[PDB]
């Protein structure tokens, strides 16, 4: 009975960042640049947090 | 990725002065932009700061009260004022781009511009006097002889000097600018060439000095 006494948040705050970023110009050509050699990668985002990458399936 | 910068000059100590700083090839509205300074010769200087939204302004304590940074997102341009000049502001500045998007902290320079030149002294502006150093008539037959160009009496630095638009390179000494008694730059530049060669093939050296639009080009004959 006691739902209403918790605080509201956003559950996606974290990945809507993640987007949010990656929507700069370039950014883009990063990950494609790091996803080159291999399928998965760890990329320095330019807001600083490294983040893995991974690229499931290849259709070009 | 590009960061044009534009305002640099020669302004009396005392006055104002302000450069402004274009961005192109990223999303300029995102970054925090530095400017930082470089005296001739010497180390980097932290200027000041901005941030993304235009909102936080740090400057350095040597230069606070007197620059002012802002920031103009719509057109992707950055202006640096500064006034009450002290000579001690005599540097090349630089605009950069922060590492780090979207932050009110700021971490570091990773695009840095082309610069511009901001001289304080209180002299002014004057283009150079291109006068030949002629080749001897007493040259061996052989025989290895020399020529050149003196540029004289010009303000601020630099000059650049060539040799036939850039056809002659080799064996061209352009020695570093020395500064006379009159407060007033001067350098040579010399080449040495076969002396059969004098009399055959037109030497003309080619002066620019930026600062006060001067092109000269100076025919050097025995």
């Amino acid at each position: 009975f006691l739902g209403f006494l918790l605080g509201v948040g956003s559950a996606i705050a974290s990945g809507v960042a993640v987007c949010k970023v990656l929507h700069l110009e370039g950014e883009v050509n990063k990950i494609k640049s790091a996803l080159l050699s291999t399928n998965k990668a760890v990329v320095s985002l330019s807001n600083g947090v490294s983040v893995l990458t991974f690229k499931v399936l290849d259709l070009k | 990725v590009q960061l044009v910068e534009s305002g640099g000059g020669v302004v009396q100590p005392g006055r104002s002065l302000r450069l402004s700083c274009a961005a192109s090839g990223f999303s300029f509205s995102h970054y925090a932009m530095h400017w930082v300074r470089q005296a001739p010769g010497k180390g980097l200087e932290w200027v000041a700061v901005i941030s993304y939204d235009g909102e936080n302004t740090y400057y350095a304590d040597s230069v606070k009260g007197r620059f002012s940074i802002s920031r103009d997102n719509s057109k992707n341009t950055v202006s640096l004022q500064m006034n009450s000049l002290r000579p001690e502001d005599t540097a090349l500045y630089y605009c950069a781009r922060d590492r780090i998007v979207d932050d009110y902290y700021y971490y570091g320079m990773d695009v840095w511009g082309q610069g511009a030149t901001v001289t304080v002294s209180s002299a002014s502006t004057k283009g150079p006097s291109v006068f030949p150093l002629a080749p001897s008539s007493k040259s061996t037959s052989g025989g290895t002889a020399a020529l050149g160009c003196l540029v004289k009496d010009y303000f601020p630095e630099p000059v650049t000097v060539s040799w036939n638009s850039g056809a002659l390179t080799s064996g061209v000494h352009t020695f570093p600018a020395v500064l006379q008694s009159s407060g007033l730059y001067s350098l040579s530049s010399v080449v040495t060439v076969p002396s059969s060669s004098l009399g055959t093939q037109t030497y003309i050296c080619n002066v620019n000095h930026k600062p006060s639009n001067t092109k000269v080009d100076k025919k050097v004959e025995p």
